[PDB]
């Protein structure tokens, strides 16, 4: 436990629990301990500050709009009608996190410092093949569960917040979930590119059901493969057997997966509702060209032949391939879908004569209250472009979570490289320094 | 002989090096701190600017800042003694006194602290080019803060020892000076880029073509301050760097002197283009393309995009930012783009 | 109810603030411990009570 | 007298001062308010 | 060397026996100097109350070199 | 209100409080 | 929060800062032992 | 057999220019990248860069220098779309849409990537220690930041920033107005990063040079003193400590070339980290301090700092960026 | 050993004045416009 004897100084202390089973047993349990009570603590938090009137994007808040996407203490329009289904939740998280903070300490300090001879089942061996891959199906098997879950809620009890729901967003229970692999795959297999989007532009919760089902059994039998298994022999020649490697592997796909979440929080509007989290940077930017165009119509405008400063339409003008949208600076963002929009969206877009006759005063209200919440907001929360005084304090919560998960999503790519380079230079041999009796670019041909 | 006996106790082996140097160095040093602590606490800038720049008067640290004299003062030594301060220490902080106290004993501490490197240096009994490569930040103070205000109006318009103070002093040098389009500062900005580069290109090499003398995981343990050989490969990294880069360092005294060239040349040129800018000879505008963009309304580049911008810094932000001007610009004559 | 609610609530909070502290001292302990997963069994169950207690009678109380 | 007592010590209290001033920042002068 | 080690006196009884008074006072001292107002009268410093008129939109800038002294006591009576 | 600075000043020494109590007591540290 | 539990609304206000105190806890056990 | 072969030949330690598995994406997506560039910068047509049908002129034959001169990013009514040249109906429509803009700066980052992937193999292929690649990581995702996740995060390659000098600086100055990017503590640490660097550099530096052992004469260069691939050091580490450790003081000068070097490797790699994640995040509008009429006297009226002068300045880039793209009061996108 | 040295000086002449600073400007965070 010090530097002479571990070979790792007090800053890579927790390298020391590499060949230590026991100890570093109790240090993930302890760190899950962590990540529940802060998931418990923080939903306390935003509860005790919540205001049921005032918008959830309005009041700094996270974690609530997640309980209720989930269909939990919302009704039509997102409205609260009852806060104690988040009580609940973070009442449960935080209690659990003692359960894991006790066998946390406990399996750290004082179990035994290696499993290995404790028990052959708990016990492992980093550069046991069949070991990693058994535990890497147990808990294959204990995700599929998780999504199942997510199904099992959706499907059987009560449901999710629908924000296509038909006469406006509320808590819909799914009964018909997408399987069809053309559907469900072909996302996986769409360009992440705009008017695309890959996985992100996920527009219905039947395609989010139906997804959570398949990854639910392909993780089950994944689970059940990798532990009856054992892996082949191109795989053993092509990666790294060891802990450090592993853990390389996992920083990797967590950076990867957190690269993904800032891309969905930003972007989609479905799984993340915008009564909750507040409008997306494409979505306020179309509703300031909407608010303007009702504003002016009013007044006795022609939308559809009103010509811009440069000759585009104003109001209205054509996207690359044709579709009528809104013109100014927004035709960037052209690609943006909402339940706000679509009852004015025709086969070729957008329909003037829907604008002209057909314009609710609820989308009127919707696209005003987008516009003038826009995710622009100081690091000190003060709402709008950097130019802005001091009055509105808000930061839009898509903000805080982008922002967030790229940083960290970075910083484990970082971790990737730094951990994997490590595992192939220890691997070898060679992580240490250079042998200075056996430096091996002595022993190469001059280059010239 | 008394010179001697003092010459003894001033160079003494303590905790803190003193020197002859020290007898101008320290007291200079903590005048021009203190001083700066001192304003940016409790005094104001409201006589001279117009403006709340202390942490009494509700500013943060970004945003206090010791602001300079005002225009009318021109380039006074503003001396607490002086004909405009006439001994009044509180008319004298009211009247910027406190920014060329500042200024000056920093001044004259720089000048202090580079004899102190060249002092010790001797005793040392090592070479003077710590001393030589402190001449470039020498040479940035005083053109920027000593040369550029003095070629100006006044003291008014040198930078104002604030962090949003130089903030703006940046966006100034944009929007009047087009500092940014000055092929000195361009040199300059290489030379800052360039010397962060070979830093972390080096230090980078080093621990990555460390030899093993040792068998920790931690490999700062095997080193040793008295060993006479080398701690890294120079062979490895520079065939290494051959074949990733190109070419690659063979030299480690050309390289270490590189890294004093590289920093040292560029703050040196960028000082040459603030001497330029004291008398308002900018780079500021290319004339084969104004006179074709005068001549066709449909020829536009990056360039003409920012001297837009320039035009806008301008008539924005003089009203307030030189208020001894009294600049009144009606709504109307302000260049504004559609709608914004 | 309130009477018996908020005291198993608030003896929840303080024996957690013993537990928090008691626990790894009692773990770390070189000596003296025989003396003690007696009491650490002793809070641990009495623990679990509380919050089914305090959980049972949140529902008599809102 | 344990240095780690003395620099945990020193180490809360330049927390609180610095807390004190982002505190600061929400109340009173140089609150926008 | 030749100075006594840092670690030494900052663990040491007596160092503590002096500066724990001897800090706060410091703290105390600074603190009185902001809240009796004697910060605003030696630096000049305005006070929340004292940068305009009831009814003045101007700054009171300095506008001459050699008067300035007088120009800012005009200030000073006028506000 | 400043109960705020009650809660904050018993779960903040709380963490210290255990390395103070296994150092007197010479525990595992 | 409902009314019951208004009681430990100061409690609720320092709870998520709990988590950043184990990094820092960290670092007073290392001192503790003089960084080994 | 000849697949092996060739597999010993790209990961041959012995050419001039190591090559790789990542090298074997590396060469082509540079080539690609780089032989566009040079021929877009020299005779590309004008680019509707705002999709307004305001032609920018960037190329050397169309009236630009060295100076002026750019690659004009894709236009705004492309938006995110990928944008290839077979997305177009011709290379005359390839062009007036910022088609090669797309194609640089897509083979760049891709081989700007392997690149650093490939710093790792060579390593790996000597026996070196791998973190060099992880220094390169820095001014990478600095690429990354103004290349790809600003114009994500703000929704149109057009607000990427162009491949040219003063173009940069385009970039630069409606970057300040609509984010305030110097309020940002993030760039503030990049400033540190790279101001600190260079500090170091000519720090480290001169105190090498000035340690250097008398091996050469007065007729000739010291760097002659230094033969390449000796084994003891050219210089005085304890020399160089005791002119540093009186400079300062004794504890604040580092005795530890390992330790020396390392922190001369992690003050830039770090700043400039956070200045690449400072872009990153004010590409989703996270923008720096706003501290715009914070001031106020007992009365109500605001009293100005140097924040205010700042936002002054803001605002005259703000009203005059893309005069004619804007219909409508707020800059969203 | 000795008590008062130069170090000592150089010491209190930052030491001394920061704390006094310390003070004010937190005494600072109670002003009311
Ligand atoms: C290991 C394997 C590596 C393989 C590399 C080679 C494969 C290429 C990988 C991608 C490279 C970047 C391409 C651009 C990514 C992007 O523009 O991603 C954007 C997309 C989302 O796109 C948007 O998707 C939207 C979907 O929303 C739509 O649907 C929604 C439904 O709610 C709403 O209705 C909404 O209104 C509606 O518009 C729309 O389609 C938009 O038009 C569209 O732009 O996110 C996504 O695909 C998520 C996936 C990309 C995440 C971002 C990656 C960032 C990587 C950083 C690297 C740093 C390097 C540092 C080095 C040091
Ligand atoms: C997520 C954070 C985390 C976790 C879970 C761990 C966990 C662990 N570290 Mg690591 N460590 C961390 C962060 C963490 N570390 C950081 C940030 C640093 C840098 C300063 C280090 C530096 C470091 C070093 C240098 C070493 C470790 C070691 C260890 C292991 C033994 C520790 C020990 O014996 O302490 C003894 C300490 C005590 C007995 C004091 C009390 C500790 C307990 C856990 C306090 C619990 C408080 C909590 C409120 C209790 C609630 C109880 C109940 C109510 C639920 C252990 C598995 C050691 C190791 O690898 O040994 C083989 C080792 O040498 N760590
Ligand atoms: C990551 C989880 C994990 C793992 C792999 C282990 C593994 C081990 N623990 Mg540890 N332990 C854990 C968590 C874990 N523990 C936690 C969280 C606590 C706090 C409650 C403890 C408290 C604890 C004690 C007090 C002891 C051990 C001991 C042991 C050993 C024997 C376990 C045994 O016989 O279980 C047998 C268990 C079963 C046959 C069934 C268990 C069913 C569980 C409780 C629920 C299953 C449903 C589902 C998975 C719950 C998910 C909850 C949540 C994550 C969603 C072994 C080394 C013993 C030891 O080392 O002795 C020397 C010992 O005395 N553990
Ligand atoms: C957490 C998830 C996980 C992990 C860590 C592993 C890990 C492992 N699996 Mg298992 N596996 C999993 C889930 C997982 N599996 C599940 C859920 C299933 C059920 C479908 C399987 C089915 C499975 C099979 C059938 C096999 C493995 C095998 C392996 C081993 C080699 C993997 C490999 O070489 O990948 C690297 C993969 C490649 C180099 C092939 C090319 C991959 C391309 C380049 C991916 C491109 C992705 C693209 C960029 C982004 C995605 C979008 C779209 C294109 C899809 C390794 C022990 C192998 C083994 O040895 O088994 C004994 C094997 O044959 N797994
Ligand atoms: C050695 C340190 C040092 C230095 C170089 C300076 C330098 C400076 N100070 Mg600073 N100052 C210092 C220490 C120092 N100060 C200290 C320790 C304090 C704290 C008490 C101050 C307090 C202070 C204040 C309050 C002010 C300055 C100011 C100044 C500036 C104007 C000084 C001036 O005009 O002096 C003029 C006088 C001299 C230079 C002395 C010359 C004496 C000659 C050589 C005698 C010659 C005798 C002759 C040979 C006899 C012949 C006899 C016979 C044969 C006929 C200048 C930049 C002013 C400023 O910056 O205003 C904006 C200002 O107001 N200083
Ligand atoms: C890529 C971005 C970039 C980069 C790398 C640079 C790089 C540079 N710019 Mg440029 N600049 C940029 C963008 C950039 N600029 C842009 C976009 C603009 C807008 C037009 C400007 C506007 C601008 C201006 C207005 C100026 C520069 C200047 C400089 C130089 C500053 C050198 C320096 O460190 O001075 C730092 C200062 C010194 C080295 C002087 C000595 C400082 C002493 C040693 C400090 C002592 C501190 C003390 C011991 C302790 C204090 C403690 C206290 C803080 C608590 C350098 C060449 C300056 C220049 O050209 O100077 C000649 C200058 O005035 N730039
Ligand atoms: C023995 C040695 C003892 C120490 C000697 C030190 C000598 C050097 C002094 C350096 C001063 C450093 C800046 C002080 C800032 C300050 O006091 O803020 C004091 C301010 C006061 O805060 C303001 O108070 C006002 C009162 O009306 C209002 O309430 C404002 O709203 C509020 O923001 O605090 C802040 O602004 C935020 C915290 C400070 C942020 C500092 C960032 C880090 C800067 C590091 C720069 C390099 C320093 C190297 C030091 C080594
Ligand atoms: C680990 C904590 C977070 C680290 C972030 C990244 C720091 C290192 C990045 C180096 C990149 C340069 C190129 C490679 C440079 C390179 O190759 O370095 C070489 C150097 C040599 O260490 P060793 O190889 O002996 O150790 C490697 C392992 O075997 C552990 O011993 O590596 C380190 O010292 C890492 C130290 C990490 C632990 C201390 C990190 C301190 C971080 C300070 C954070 C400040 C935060 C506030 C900022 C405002
Ligand atoms: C290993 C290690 C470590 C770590 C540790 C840890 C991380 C631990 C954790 C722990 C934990 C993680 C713990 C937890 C706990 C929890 C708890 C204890 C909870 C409680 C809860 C409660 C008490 C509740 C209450 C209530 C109710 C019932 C209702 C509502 C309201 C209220 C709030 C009142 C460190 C680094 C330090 C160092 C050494 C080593
Ligand atoms: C002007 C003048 C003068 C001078 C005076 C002086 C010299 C003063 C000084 C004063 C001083 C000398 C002051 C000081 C102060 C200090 C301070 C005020 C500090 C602060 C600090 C802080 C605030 C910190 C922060 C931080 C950092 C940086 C790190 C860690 C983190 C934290 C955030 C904590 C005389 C009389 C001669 C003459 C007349 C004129
Ligand atoms: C849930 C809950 C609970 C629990 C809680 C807990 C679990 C807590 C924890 C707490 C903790 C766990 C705390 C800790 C703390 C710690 C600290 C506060 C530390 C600090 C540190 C420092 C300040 C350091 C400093 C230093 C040193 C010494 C070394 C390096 C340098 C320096 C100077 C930085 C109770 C029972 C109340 C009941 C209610 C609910
Ligand atoms: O495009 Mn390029 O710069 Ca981004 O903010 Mn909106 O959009 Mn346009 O204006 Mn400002
Ligand atoms: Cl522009
Ligand atoms: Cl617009
Ligand atoms: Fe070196």
């Amino acid at each position: 436990r010090d530097q002479e004897s571990s070979g790792f100084a007090w800053w890579a202390g927790n390298a020391r629990l590499i060949n230590l089973s026991g100890k570093l047993l109790g240090a993930h349990v302890a760190h899950a301990g962590l990540i529940v009570f802060w998931a418990g603590a923080m939903t306390l938090f935003e509860l005790a500050h919540f205001i049921p009137e005032k918008p959830m994007y309005e009041q700094g808040l996270i974690l609530i709009p997640h309980i209720a996407t989930l269909g939990w203490g919302v009704g039509p329009g997102g409205e609260v009608v009852d806060t104690f289904p988040f009580f609940v939740v973070g009442v449960v998280h935080l209690i659990s996190s003692a359960v894991l903070g006790f066998g946390g300490v406990y399996h750290a300090i004082r179990g035994p410092e290696t499993l290995e001879e404790y028990s052959s089942f708990f016990g492992y061996d980093w550069k046991d093949k069949n070991k990693m891959t058994t535990i890497l199906g147990f808990h294959l098997i204990v995700l599929g569960i998780g999504a199942l879950l997510l199904v099992a809620k959706a499907m059987f009890f009560g449901g999710l917040y629908d924000t296509w729901a038909p006469g406006g967003g509320d808590v819909r229970v799914i009964t018909n979930p997408t399987l069809d692999p053309r559907v469900i795959f072909g996302y996986l297999l769409k360009s992440p590119f705009g008017g695309e989007g890959w996985i992100v532009s996920v527009n219905n919760l039947e395609d989010v059901v139906g997804g959570h089902i398949w990854i639910g059994l392909i993780c089950i039998a994944g689970g059940i493969w990798h532990i009856l298994t054992t892996p082949f022999g191109w795989a053993r020649r092509a990666f790294i057997w060891s802990g450090e490697a592993y853990l390389s592997y996992s920083l990797g796909a967590l950076s990867m997966m957190g690269f993904i979440a800032t891309c969905f929080v930003w972007f989609n509007n479905t799984v993340y509702p915008s009564e909750f989290y507040g409008p997306t940077g494409p979505e306020a930017s179309q509703a300031q060209a909407m608010t303007f165009l009702i504003r002016d119509q009013k007044l006795g405008a022609n939308v559809g032949s009103a010509q811009g400063p440069t000759g585009l339409g104003k109001y209205l003008m054509r996207s690359p391939t044709g579709e009528i949208i809104f013109g100014g600076e927004t035709m960037r963002f052209w690609d943006f879908r909402g339940p706000w929009l679509e009852p004015l969206r025709g086969p070729n877009g957008l329909d003037l004569n829907k604008i002209k006759n057909d314009i609710q005063p609820w989308q009127e209200r919707r696209a005003a209250e987008y516009m003038t919440h826009a995710p622009l907001g100081s690091l000190n929360s003060v709402g709008g472009v950097a130019t802005e005084i001091n009055s509105v304090n808000f930061v839009s919560p898509r903000s805080w979570l982008a922002t967030s998960h790229f940083v960290l999503a970075f910083f484990f790519l970082v971790g990737h490289l730094w951990h994997a380079g490590r595992a192939r230079a220890a691997a070898a041999g060679f992580e240490k320094g250079i042998d200075r009796e056996s430096e091996p670019v002595l022993s190469m041909p001059s280059l010239d | 002989g008394w010179f001697d006996i003092l010459d003894d106790w001033l160079k003494r082996d303590r905790f803190v090096f003193v020197g002859w140097s020290g007898i101008l160095l320290f007291p200079c040093a903590y005048l021009a701190l203190g001083g700066w602590l001192t304003g940016t606490t409790f005094v104001t800038s409201w006589y001279t600017h117009g403006l709340a720049s202390s942490y009494l008067e509700g500013c943060n640290f970004l945003t206090v800042a010791v602001s300079t004299p005002a225009n009318s003062m021109g380039h006074s030594l503003l001396l607490l003694w002086g004909p405009e301060a006439q001994g009044d220490f509180t008319r004298w902080c009211q009247l910027g006194g406190l920014w060329t106290f500042i200024a000056l004993h920093g001044a004259f501490g720089l000048i202090g602290f580079m004899l102190r490197q060249f002092e010790i240096a001797r005793l040392v009994g090592v070479r003077p080019y710590n001393a030589i490569a402190f001449s470039a930040p020498i040479a940035v103070f005083v053109s920027v803060f000593l040369i550029y205000p003095l070629g100006q109006s006044s003291w008014f318009f040198a930078p104002s020892f604030g962090v949003a103070a130089i903030f703006r002093f940046l966006l100034f040098f944009q929007g009047f000076h087009n500092w940014t389009l000055n092929p000195f500062h361009m040199m300059g900005v290489a030379g800052v880029l360039g010397g962060a580069l070979l830093c972390a290109i080096h230090g980078a090499t080093v621990e990555n073509t460390l030899f093993q003398d040792g068998e920790g995981a931690s490999t700062f343990r095997a080193f040793n301050p008295t060993q006479a050989e080398e701690t890294y490969s120079m062979v490895t990294a520079n065939r290494f760097w051959s074949q990733i880069f190109g070419i690659a360092f063979s030299n480690k005294r050309w390289l270490h002197f590189f890294m004093l060239f590289v920093p040292v040349t560029g703050l040196w040129m960028s000082a040459i283009g603030v001497v330029g800018l004291a008398l308002n000879l900018r780079s500021y505008d290319f004339i084969s393309q104004e006179i074709r963009a005068a001549e066709d309304p449909e020829f536009e580049t990056f360039y003409t995009k920012n001297l837009l911008l320039n035009e806008g810094i301008r008539a924005w932000m003089a009203p307030q930012d030189q208020p001894h001007e009294n600049f009144v610009f009606p709504e109307e004559v302000l260049p504004r783009g559609n709608a914004l | 109810m309130t009477i018996l609610f908020q005291l198993a609530l608030a003896a929840l909070v303080i024996l957690s603030f013993v537990m928090v502290i008691g626990v790894p001292v009692a773990y770390a302990s070189p000596q003296d411990w025989d003396r003690s997963k007696q009491l650490i069994f002793l809070g641990s169950g009495l623990w679990i009570a509380l919050v089914l207690v305090v959980g049972v009678l949140n529902f008599f109380v809102v | 007298i344990p240095l780690w007592i003395v620099a945990t010590v020193a180490g809360m209290g330049v927390i609180v001062i610095v807390g004190l001033f982002f505190y600061g920042a929400y109340a009173g002068l140089g609150s926008s308010l | 060397t030749g100075e006594r080690p840092f670690s030494d006196i900052i663990t040491s009884v007596r160092y503590w026996v002096i500066h724990s008074i001897t800090i706060p006072a410091l703290f105390i001292a600074g603190w009185l100097f902001v809240s009796t107002g004697l910060a605003y009268d030696v630096f000049g410093t305005p006070r929340p109350d004292s940068y305009y008129a009831q009814e003045q939109r101007s700054i009171p800038l300095v506008t001459d070199r050699f008067e300035a002294k007088q120009q800012v006591e005009t200030f000073l009576e006028q506000l | 209100v400043i109960a705020q600075l009650t809660m904050i000043a018993m779960i903040g020494i709380a963490g210290p409080m255990i390395i103070f109590l296994l150092a007197v007591r010479r525990g595992n540290l | 929060l409902p009314e019951a539990y208004a009681i430990f609304d100061p409690l609720v206000d320092v709870l998520p800062v709990i988590p950043v105190l184990f990094l820092a806890l960290a670092f007073v056990w290392q001192a503790a032992v003089g960084f080994r | 057999n000849l697949w092996e072969r060739f597999c010993n030949w790209v990961t041959s330690t012995d050419n001039r220019l190591y090559v790789g598995w990542f090298g074997v994406i590396m060469i082509p997506t540079l080539l690609a990248a780089t032989i566009c560039f040079v021929i877009a910068f020299i005779a590309a047509p004008p680019v509707d860069i705002d999709g307004i049908r305001e032609p920018v002129s960037g190329s050397l034959l169309y009236g630009n220098n060295i100076i002026t001169g750019a690659v004009v990013p894709s236009s705004n009514a492309i938006g995110l779309h990928f944008y290839p040249i077979w997305e177009a109906a011709s290379l005359d429509e390839w062009l007036y849409n910022g088609g090669p803009y797309q194609l640089i700066i897509f083979h760049f980052l891709l081989g700007a990537s392997c690149y650093m992937g490939r710093q790792w193999e060579l390593s790996y292929r000597l026996g070196m220690r791998p973190w060099i690649c992880v220094a390169y990581s820095a001014p990478l995702a600095s690429a990354f930041a103004v290349f790809l996740i600003y114009p994500i995060g703000q929704g149109s390659f057009s607000d990427g920033m162009p491949l040219g000098i003063s173009g940069t600086f385009n970039f630069m100055i409606v970057f300040q107005a609509e984010h305030n990017i110097l309020m940002h503590p993030f760039h503030q640490l990049g400033v540190a990063g790279v101001f600190g660097g260079a500090l170091f550099c000519a720090m480290h530096g001169s105190l090498v040079t000035s340690s250097l052992i008398r091996e050469t004469t007065e007729t000739e260069s010291a760097n002659y003193g230094y033969k390449f691939g000796q084994e003891e050091e050219t210089y005085n580490i304890v020399a160089a400590h005791g002119y540093f450790g009186r400079l300062i003081f004794q504890y604040a000068s580092f005795n530890n070339s390992r330790s020396l070097h390392f922190f001369l490797a992690a003050w830039p790699v770090v700043g400039v980290w956070f200045t690449a994640l400072g872009i990153s995040t004010m590409a989703f509008n996270l923008n720096g301090f706003n501290f715009n009429h914070s001031v106020i006297d007992a009365k109500g009226n605001v009293i100005n700092t140097w924040a205010d002068i700042i936002n002054r300045a803001n605002l005259g880039m703000e009203v005059m960026h893309e005069r004619n793209a804007h219909n409508f009061p707020l800059d969203l996108a | 050993y000795p008590i008062f040295t130069v170090r000592w000086v150089a010491v209190h002449t930052l030491a001394v004045p920061t704390i006094f600073f310390l003070g004010a400007i937190a005494a600072m965070q109670f002003i009311q416009r």
